[PDB]
RNA sequence: GAAUGCCGGCAUGAGUAACGAUAAAGAGGGUGAGAAUCCCUCUCGCCGUAAGCCCAAGGGUUCCUACGCAAUGGUCGUCAG
RNA sequence: CGAUGUCGGCUCGUCGCAUCCUGGGGCUGAAGAAGGUCCCAAGGGUUGGGCUGUUCGCCCAUUAAAGCGGCACGCGAGCUGGGUUCAGAACGUCGUGAGACAGUUCGGUCUCUAUCCGCCACGGGCGCAGGAGGCUUGAGGGGGGCUCUUCCUAGUACGAGAGGACCGGAAGGGACGCACCUCUGGUUUCCCAGCUGUCCCUCCAGGGGCAUAAGCUGGGUAGCCAUGUGCGGAAGGGAUAACCGCUGAAAGCAUCUAAGCGGGAAGCCCGCCCCAAGAUGAGGCCUCCCACGGCAGCCGGUAAGGACCCGGGAAGACCACCCGGUGGAUGGGCCGGGGGUGUAAGCGCCGCGAGGCGUUGAGCCGACCGGUCCCAAUCGUCCGAGGUCU
């Protein structure tokens, strides 16, 4: 989590006063490869950083497998 | 806009404070040399038809 | 710290060492001494001016017997120069020479009721884009509930010019002492025909 | 801003403003006296004495200008031969301007009479 | 009219 | 005071005399000190007068010239100290005072728009042939 | 007085015929580039083979403008099209020669194999 | 004493916005207690596939003349549907 | 919940400092140059673009830097309305269906008049123990406060080399600000010319109306202006922050400290520019008038003065301000110059003619610099002290 950046801000689509108002949209940056996973899947910050930290980690882990199979 | 509108009415002590500025100021008048009669300084004097000392019309 | 009082002429430029000079032209002098203030009487130190000729007729009685009192004919504009006592008992443009620095005070142009734009460069709005009768409008002027106010000296619309301003540090080009003409590099507060004062520059 | 300026607007538009100071013309050089408001009077002395002065010329080119202000040949006849001769020796100034004293009463405008000077 | 929705 | 005669008065000293006379649609070489560098040498420039401004000593001559593809123009106040001599190439016959509509036409246009100004040309000549 | 979107016509023989303004290089945020200021450019227009082709971010010193330049002898100068000659971050041209005339400004500006390669100086 | 109560009267905003197409006015003469506003004359401007003329609907004396100006006329009024 | 309008943008700012840059520092695994890290510091500054409704983020090109936050996620009786957030329509999906969706897609009415506080400007009143005309002191406010590049020192110190200073001294910029209009460049509603159609005067010639609230076109003075010109940021004095010391105990040594003294920042106080004595704490100076008549009061008539009225004004919404009022150059005219336009009409000549040439830089000609009493500022009216007490 020192090398991942988490960015929020507000969401996009419907929700009325709610999406206008509410930061619920996440970013992760893994920040030396750069590659990032956003998502705005819920209402609820906390439950959408969860589900961007998992797909930046399953992205990751793939990269990862794929250079070793290269190798 | 959203049209404004006065939110109190104005009180009698206020409203007449505001036209404190209100007094006519009485008319500049001087006396006409040629038929004594009071006009207005600087006009050809309506009752005689003097001006600069001389007749400019009939009256 | 010396000083003089001066009317604007007019500008246009001279031609020196192959460059173009645009200048304003002053007719500052002759300014008899009018009254000097001393610590001893007034608590500080300044020399009151004369300026411009004026018929006799036009000059009420305190004002004859002031002019009297300093053995002056009566003069059109007093204006004092602070911490300036000239030798003599007249000052004239001989008290700068060409080259010399000169901060000059005039009463600006007068832009009347000044818009926004005009008066504080605002940006103004848009003229397109559905912008609605604000093409010139300020904008904001505040906050919401905290302050619930605006700031005193909030930039609005209003007068604007026919005010005092000094120009500082503009240079001497040419004192043509036969003609009481003082000739300064630049641009000058307000109007042809208006009254300026020529002051030593405080810049070093 | 309006420094410098010459000249009054009378609240109307190029064309309205000429013509009207082009029948305040007619009327003057017509009548030798005219009453109309204060500030339009002031305003025709000048345009009236220009008028004049080019008749004092008397010559065709001056007579032509003329007409395409006052377009009248009778009327600019009666400036060219009765009008212009009263005015040799006069140095411009040929109208004069004398503020009345009672205003109009439907909408108070104060009034002067123009006319032509001896 | 804009709305609180 | 006359506040006309005074900058009339100050800008006195710096008024020419020597300049030849000359209209929009003359052909005018103008000879003008120009520094490169170092030194000052005399480099020439011709071309069509297409405006002469006047304000009196600040009266300024704008003259127009291709020059090897590339329109040019370049303007000169007529009391500049920096001009050597002016010299009259030919005098062409205008109808108006500001010619920027040169600026649109062909070469063989222009030459059809100001045309040689014989009175001028024969009052050119007539002139020097006082010995 | 140039910006970004100006276009420029090339005075050189890079094979860049139309350059398009997108930076002057004039401090933090100069608003215009005259005569001997640097821009950076894309190459909108070029001829084919040249060193220079469409698409490149080229820097470039412009030699002529359209807006009058100024000069403290009191005259003026115009020249019919905005025109630059393409340099190098050592500031010399790339081309080999430089077409039409360009300013007297750029020799005092460092810019003097221009000034010597040009026909005409003004 | 309160019901965004009911009826009426009178205030505040205020001498404020406005006085209904930016086709446009000016002078002279007359009338009258009173005239920018009515009548007459000359000058100017506007419409002219109309902003002119004639029908049909609808309206219902608004038509013409004399006498009038409290109210109606967005001002005035001697004028007027 | 008898309504606290909700994203983003625009505009306008203001504040915080956990400081992005610029200033000052200590430590460095600081040779130099360049960094790292932390401390002081909020004065000023903190660019333009591509994508998207976006906030956010990525990217391009720069930069000294491209700071993060608060102000109802500042600001819709300031604007916008792309998104959100009605009714229409469609897709995917769910539902037997009517219909549904922090799913998508195209569309979809944002209210002329400010009463009070506040703010920007401008007056009226009264006060400032006599009444007046001038000139001023500056308590206290406000404005402003940025920065880069190159060159010299010096290719020196440092460094194997590449690279490359401190200090000090020049010059040139960007942005911002105030003023100005000589130049450059605008505008310039009638200042000039040209042109069409039509109607008209008067047939030709010459003109006038209308084609916009200039018919169109080419130009264009003053003025108002920026794209144009001048000038500003300081210098300098003083007190400080972090930090570095001198002398020096307690505590025989040591210690910037306990006694005392010094150095030290773009910051702080002063300095600069502007406002300012309603500064009711109502200041100062110079000059003027002056103990008038009638029972700290009232009433009269005057004083020095002032106002009214008028001609005006790069002053101005009204007001105010400034100038002038026949002892006068204030506006209008007239004259001379400037300036614009660019060779009027009429005539003569050449051409069958459209036209051309000459008379001719002619004629016309706003505002600019001036002169000139030709025209108008006639003639006048009113207000205005006699000074309380200790
Ligand atoms: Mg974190
Ligand atoms: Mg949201
Ligand atoms: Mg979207
Ligand atoms: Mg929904
Ligand atoms: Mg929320
Ligand atoms: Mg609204
Ligand atoms: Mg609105
Ligand atoms: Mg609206
Ligand atoms: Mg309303
Ligand atoms: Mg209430
Ligand atoms: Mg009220
Ligand atoms: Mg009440
Ligand atoms: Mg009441
Ligand atoms: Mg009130
Ligand atoms: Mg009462
Ligand atoms: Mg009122
Ligand atoms: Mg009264
Ligand atoms: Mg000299
Ligand atoms: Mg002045
Ligand atoms: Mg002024
Ligand atoms: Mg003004
Ligand atoms: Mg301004
Ligand atoms: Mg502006
Ligand atoms: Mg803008
Ligand atoms: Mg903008
Ligand atoms: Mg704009
Ligand atoms: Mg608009
Ligand atoms: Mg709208
Ligand atoms: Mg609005
Ligand atoms: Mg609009
Ligand atoms: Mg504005
Ligand atoms: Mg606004
Ligand atoms: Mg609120
Ligand atoms: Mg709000
Ligand atoms: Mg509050
Ligand atoms: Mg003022
Ligand atoms: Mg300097
Ligand atoms: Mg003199
Ligand atoms: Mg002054
Ligand atoms: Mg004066
Ligand atoms: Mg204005
Ligand atoms: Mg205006
Ligand atoms: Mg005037
Ligand atoms: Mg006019
Ligand atoms: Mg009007
Ligand atoms: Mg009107
Ligand atoms: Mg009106
Ligand atoms: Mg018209
Ligand atoms: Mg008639
Ligand atoms: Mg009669
Ligand atoms: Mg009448
Ligand atoms: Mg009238
Ligand atoms: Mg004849
Ligand atoms: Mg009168
Ligand atoms: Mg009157
Ligand atoms: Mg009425
Ligand atoms: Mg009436
Ligand atoms: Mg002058
Ligand atoms: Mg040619
Ligand atoms: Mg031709
Ligand atoms: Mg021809
Ligand atoms: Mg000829
Ligand atoms: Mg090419
Ligand atoms: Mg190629
Ligand atoms: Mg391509
Ligand atoms: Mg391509
Ligand atoms: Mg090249
Ligand atoms: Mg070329
Ligand atoms: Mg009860
Ligand atoms: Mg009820
Ligand atoms: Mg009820
Ligand atoms: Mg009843
Ligand atoms: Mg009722
Ligand atoms: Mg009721
Ligand atoms: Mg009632
Ligand atoms: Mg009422
Ligand atoms: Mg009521
Ligand atoms: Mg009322
Ligand atoms: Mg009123
Ligand atoms: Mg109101
Ligand atoms: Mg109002
Ligand atoms: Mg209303
Ligand atoms: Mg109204
Ligand atoms: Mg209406
Ligand atoms: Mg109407
Ligand atoms: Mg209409
Ligand atoms: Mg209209
Ligand atoms: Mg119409
Ligand atoms: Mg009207
Ligand atoms: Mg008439
Ligand atoms: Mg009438
Ligand atoms: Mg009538
Ligand atoms: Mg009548
Ligand atoms: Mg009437
Ligand atoms: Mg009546
Ligand atoms: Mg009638
Ligand atoms: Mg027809
Ligand atoms: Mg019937
Ligand atoms: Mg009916
Ligand atoms: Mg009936
Ligand atoms: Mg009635
Ligand atoms: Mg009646
Ligand atoms: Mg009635
Ligand atoms: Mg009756
Ligand atoms: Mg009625
Ligand atoms: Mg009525
Ligand atoms: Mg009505
Ligand atoms: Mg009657
Ligand atoms: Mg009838
Ligand atoms: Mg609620
Ligand atoms: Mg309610
Ligand atoms: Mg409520
Ligand atoms: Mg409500
Ligand atoms: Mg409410
Ligand atoms: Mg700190
Ligand atoms: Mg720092
Ligand atoms: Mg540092
Ligand atoms: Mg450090
Ligand atoms: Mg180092
Ligand atoms: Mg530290
Ligand atoms: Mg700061
Ligand atoms: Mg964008
Ligand atoms: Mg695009
Ligand atoms: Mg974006
Ligand atoms: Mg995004
Ligand atoms: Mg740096
Ligand atoms: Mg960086
Ligand atoms: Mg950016
Ligand atoms: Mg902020
Ligand atoms: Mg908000
Ligand atoms: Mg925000
Ligand atoms: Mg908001
Ligand atoms: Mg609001
Ligand atoms: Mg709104
Ligand atoms: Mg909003
Ligand atoms: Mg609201
Ligand atoms: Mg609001
Ligand atoms: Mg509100
Ligand atoms: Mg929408
Ligand atoms: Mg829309
Ligand atoms: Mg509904
Ligand atoms: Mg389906
Ligand atoms: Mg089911
Ligand atoms: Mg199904
Ligand atoms: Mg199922
Ligand atoms: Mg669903
Ligand atoms: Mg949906
Ligand atoms: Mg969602
Ligand atoms: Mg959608
Ligand atoms: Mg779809
Ligand atoms: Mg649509
Ligand atoms: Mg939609
Ligand atoms: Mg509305
Ligand atoms: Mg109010
Ligand atoms: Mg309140
Ligand atoms: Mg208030
Ligand atoms: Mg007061
Ligand atoms: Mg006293
Ligand atoms: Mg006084
Ligand atoms: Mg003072
Ligand atoms: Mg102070
Ligand atoms: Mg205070
Ligand atoms: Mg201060
Ligand atoms: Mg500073
Ligand atoms: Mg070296
Ligand atoms: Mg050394
Ligand atoms: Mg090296
Ligand atoms: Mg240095
Ligand atoms: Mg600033
Ligand atoms: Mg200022
Ligand atoms: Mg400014
Ligand atoms: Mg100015
Ligand atoms: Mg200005
Ligand atoms: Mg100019
Ligand atoms: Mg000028
Ligand atoms: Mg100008
Ligand atoms: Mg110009
Ligand atoms: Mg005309
Ligand atoms: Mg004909
Ligand atoms: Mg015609
Ligand atoms: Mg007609
Ligand atoms: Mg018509
Ligand atoms: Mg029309
Ligand atoms: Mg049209
Ligand atoms: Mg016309
Ligand atoms: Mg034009
Ligand atoms: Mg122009
Ligand atoms: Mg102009
Ligand atoms: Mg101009
Ligand atoms: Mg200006
Ligand atoms: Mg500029
Ligand atoms: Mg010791
Ligand atoms: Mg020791
Ligand atoms: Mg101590
Ligand atoms: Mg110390
Ligand atoms: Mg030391
Ligand atoms: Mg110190
Ligand atoms: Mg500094
Ligand atoms: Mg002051
Ligand atoms: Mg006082
Ligand atoms: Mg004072
Ligand atoms: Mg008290
Ligand atoms: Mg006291
Ligand atoms: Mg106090
Ligand atoms: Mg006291
Ligand atoms: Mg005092
Ligand atoms: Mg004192
Ligand atoms: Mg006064
Ligand atoms: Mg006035
Ligand atoms: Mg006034
Ligand atoms: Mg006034
Ligand atoms: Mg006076
Ligand atoms: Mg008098
Ligand atoms: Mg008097
Ligand atoms: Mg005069
Ligand atoms: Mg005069
Ligand atoms: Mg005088
Ligand atoms: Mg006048
Ligand atoms: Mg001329
Ligand atoms: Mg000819
Ligand atoms: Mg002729
Ligand atoms: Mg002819
Ligand atoms: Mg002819
Ligand atoms: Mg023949
Ligand atoms: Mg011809
Ligand atoms: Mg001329
Ligand atoms: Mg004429
Ligand atoms: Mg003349
Ligand atoms: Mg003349
Ligand atoms: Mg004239
Ligand atoms: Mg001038
Ligand atoms: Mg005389
Ligand atoms: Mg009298
Ligand atoms: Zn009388």
């Amino acid at each position: 989590m020192d090398e991942i950046r988490i960015d929020v801000m507000r969401a996009s689509g419907p929700g009325g006063s709610g999406v206008n108002t509410t930061d619920s949209a996440v970013r992760v940056v893994h920040l030396p490869t750069g590659i990032m996973v956003t998502c705005q899947d819920s209402r609820s910050q906390i439950k959408n950083r969860e589900k961007a930290l998992m797909i930046l980690r399953s992205r990751l882990l793939e990269m990862k497998r794929a250079e070793e199979a290269e190798r | 806009a959203k049209h404004p509108v006065p939110k109190k009415k104005t009180s009698k002590a206020r409203r007449d404070a505001r036209r404190s500025h209100h007094a006519l100021t009485p008319p500049t008048l001087v006396p006409c040399p040629e038929c004594k009669a009071m006009k207005p300084p600087h006009t050809v004097c309506p009752e005689c038809g003097y001006y600069a000392g001389r007749k400019v019309l009939e009256v | 710290m010396k000083g003089i009082l001066g009317v604007k002429v007019g500008m246009t430029r001279i031609f020196r060492d192959d460059r173009a000079v645009p200048v304003t032209v002053i007719l500052a002098g002759p300014c008899p001494v009018v009254q000097r203030r001393t610590p001893e009487k007034d608590g500080y130190t300044a020399v009151q001016l004369g300026f411009l000729p004026q018929n006799p007729k036009r000059v009420n009685r305190p004002l004859k017997g002031h002019f009297a009192k300093a053995g002056v004919e009566p003069v059109r504009i007093l204006r004092e120069i602070r911490d300036f006592n000239p030798e003599g008992d007249t000052v004239t443009v001989e008290i700068f020479k060409p080259g010399e620095r000169v901060d000059v005070t005039g009463t600006s142009k007068g832009r009347g009721f000044a818009g926004v734009m005009k008066r504080w460069n605002f940006a103004g709005g848009p003229d397109s884009h559905g912008a609605h009768k604000i093409h010139r409008h300020p904008g904001s002027i505040g906050n919401r509930k905290t302050p619930g106010r605006v700031y005193k000296g909030k930039k609005m619309a209003g007068h604007y010019g026919a005010e005092r301003v000094t120009v500082m540090n503009l240079e001497v080009v040419d004192v043509i002492p036969e003609e009481n003409l003082l000739l300064v590099k630049g641009a000058v507060p307000g109007p042809n025909g208006g009254l300026v004062i020529v002051r030593e520059t405080k810049k070093a | 801003m309006r420094h410098l300026k010459s000249g009054r607007k009378l609240n109307r538009h190029s064309s309205h403003r000429l013509a009207l100071y082009r029948n305040q013309a007619k009327s003057l050089l017509t009548h030798g006296r005219i009453t109309t408001t204060v500030p339009k009077a002031k305003e025709l002395r000048g345009f009236v004495d220009h008028l004049i002065h080019l008749a004092k010329r008397g010559d065709l080119h001056a007579r032509r200008l003329v007409l395409r202000d006052l377009q009248d040949v009778k009327l600019v006849r009666k400036l060219f031969d009765e009008i212009a001769p009263r005015y040799r020796d006069r140095q411009g100034g040929y109208t004069r301007v004398l503020k009345l004293a009672e205003r109009r009463r439907g909408d108070g405008a104060p009034l002067a009479l123009v006319e032509l000077v001896e | 009219a804009a709305a609180k929705c | 005071m006359n506040r006309g005669a005074l900058i009339k008065l100050v800008e006195s000293r710096y008024v020419r005399t020597d300049l030849p006379e000359f209209r929009p649609g003359d052909t005018v070489r103008v000879s003008y000190k120009v520094k490169e560098g170092n030194r000052t040498r005399i480099q020439d420039f011709e071309g069509i007068v297409i405006r002469i401004r006047r304000n009196g000593f600040n009266t300024t001559f704008t003259v127009r010239k291709v020059s090897y593809g590339v329109g040019v123009e370049r303007i000169f106040p007529l009391h500049s100290p920096l001009i050597q001599k002016i010299d009259i190439v030919q005098r062409g016959r205008a109808r108006r005072a500001k010619l920027y509509f040169i600026r649109n036409l062909s070469d063989r246009e222009i030459r059809r728009k100001l045309r040689a100004d014989r009175k001028r040309i024969d009052q050119d000549r007539a002139a020097e042939r006082a010995a | 007085m140039i910006q970004p979107q100006t276009y420029l016509e090339v005075a050189d023989n890079t094979g860049a015929r139309k350059i398009m303004c997108i930076r002057v290089l004039k401090g933090s945020n100069a608003k215009y580039a005259t005569v001997g200021d640097v821009i950076v450019a894309s190459v909108k227009e070029a001829i084919p083979r040249g060193a220079v082709k469409e698409g490149d971010v080229v820097k470039a010193v412009v030699v002529r403008t359209k807006k009058e330049i100024k000069r403290p002898d009191g005259s003026a100068i115009r020249f019919d099209d905005n025109a630059a000659v393409i340099i190098n971050n050592q500031l010399e041209p790339r081309g080999t020669r430089v077409f039409g005339p360009v300013a007297r400004e750029l020799r005092e500006k460092g810019f003097m194999k221009i000034v010597s390669l040009a026909p005409e100086v003004l």
